[PDB]
């Protein structure tokens, strides 16, 4: 058990749909 | 009662008073419980006998219910030798 | 030429620094987020990203100073019931509060 | 256990909206003017009631 | 270049909670309604 602590906001009023690493990896 | 203990609790009383884990909420004192709800409108008004009267009312009726029998509570209590009221 | 529209101001002109944050003395009464209470010091760790801190039924009882660090947690002002003792107006006119 | 409860269930039931855009009253007079406060506050002061 | 590799499906376990909002709170339950990771589920094992 591990809880995520925030980083930060980031203001964006963007449409996100998609993403992907570049240089593991389990994508939930 | 117990004379040793503070509260004049007999050693059954004790172990009631142990189990029963309350919380007055309305602390004349000043994080330790819910009992904190004192601070939205509501009370919690403390009951006129003390634990400490309750149960003296309780070493009453326990001391003449012991020396007396049933005689205390229909007159005067008027002594009697336990072995004889139990018979 | 102001910009209003999108992803929330950047621009903007807050007070600050009223005073000292007023440890005891039921008068600290604000900080950042409007409270109204007693509000002094503290003795909580809150997980500095943490800035306050309900009770099991959310009523924020800490705050963090925002200048400082000053983990102040927070205590209602006071109150009760004024109740008031009277031999009965028949016999005298004192009372007890 | 009951009576710590049901004083509890009161409490929590102060953070209901009932239908008002918040629960908090300071916010709905600091926001929103008089009269059409009005009508928020008196569907919380009818649930808080 | 492309240094590609494979995937797979493993079940992720009880894992993936964070801290719902900025609130601090202390020894309490509290009972979120967030987006969370549902527990025992299936997480793509990129390679």
């Amino acid at each position: 058990f591990s809880a995520l602590e925030p980083l930060v906001d980031l203001p964006i009023g963007i449409n996100i749909t998609r993403f992907q690493t570049l240089l593991d990896y389990y994508v939930g | 009662p117990d004379p040793s203990k503070p509260s004049k609790r007999s050693p059954i009383e004790d172990l009631l008073f142990n189990k029963v884990t309350l919380a007055d909420a309305g602390f004349i004192k000043q994080r330790d419980l819910i009992c904190a709800q004192k601070f939205n409108g509501l009370t919690v008004l403390p009951p006129l006998l003390t634990d400490e009267m309750i149960a003296q009312y309780t070493s009453a009726l326990l001391a003449g219910t012991i020396t007396s029998g049933w005689t205390f509570g229909a007159g005067p209590a008027l002594q009697i030798p336990f072995p004889m009221q139990m018979a | 030429s102001f910009e209003l529209l999108h992803a929330p101001a950047t621009v903007c002109g807050p007070k600050k620094s009223t005073n000292l944050v007023k440890n005891k003395c039921v008068n600290f009464n604000f900080n950042g987020l409007t409270g109204t209470g007693v509000l002094t010091k503290s003795n909580k760790k809150f997980l500095p990203f943490q800035q306050f801190g309900r009770d099991i039924v959310d009523t924020t009882d800490a705050v963090r100073d925002p200048q400082t660090l000053e983990i102040l947690d927070i205590t209602p002002c006071s109150f009760g019931g004024v109740s008031v003792i009277t031999p009965g107006t028949n016999t005298s006119n004192q009372v007890a509060v | 256990n009951h009576n710590a409860q049901a004083l509890n269930t009161l409490v929590k039931q102060l953070s209901s909206k009932f239908g008002a855009i918040s629960s908090v009253l300071n916010d709905i007079l600091s926001r929103l003017d008089p009269p059409e406060a009005e009508v928020q506050i008196d569907r919380l002061i009818t649930g808080r009631l | 270049n492309l240094i590609t590799t494979t995937q797979s499906y493993t079940n992720s376990f009880t894992r993936g909670v964070y801290y719902p909002d900025k609130v601090f709170r202390s020894s309490v339950l509290h009972l979120t309604q967030d987006l969370f990771l549902p527990f025992f589920s299936n997480v793509t094992w990129f390679h």
